[PDB]
C-alpha cells in the first residue's frame, strides 16, 4: 500500500516463480475476486456504505 | 537548453524526478502543453 494509492489492477501477476505472460494458471491467480453478497449470512458478512 | 529552428526540434521523452522548472524565450507561441505517465500501457 502507499498513501493515496489507487488499485484497479486487472492483469494477471507473476505468483511463485512462474511467468504468466497472459495464461491465467499455474503461478497465475487472476487479481480480481467478487463478493458473495447474498442476504444469507449475518452481519458479519453484509455490505456497508 | 533546447533550441528549435534533423530539423534541430529536439522533443525527448524527458524524466520527472519531483518537479520541474520551465523556461521559454519564445515568439512562435509554440508553447502548449504536457504528458505525464508511468507505465504508459495502464499498469495505472
Amino acid at each position: 500500500l502507499k498513501p493515496f494509492e489507487r488499485d484497479i489492477s486487472t492483469e494477471i501477476y507473476q505468483a511463485g516463480n512462474k511467468p504468466c505472460n497472459g495464461v491465467a494458471g499455474f503461478n497465475c491467480y487472476f487479481p480480481l475476486r467478487s463478493y458473495g453478497f447474498r442476504p444469507t449470512y449475518g452481519v458479519g458478512h453484509q455490505p456497508y456504505r | 537548453w533546447f533550441h528549435v529552428i534533423t530539423k534541430r526540434f529536439d522533443n525527448p521523452v524527458l524524466p520527472f524526478n519531483d518537479g520541474v522548472y520551465f523556461a521559454s524565450i519564445e515568439k512562435s507561441n509554440i508553447i502548449r502543453g504536457w504528458i505525464f505517465g508511468t507505465t504508459l500501457d495502464s499498469k495505472t
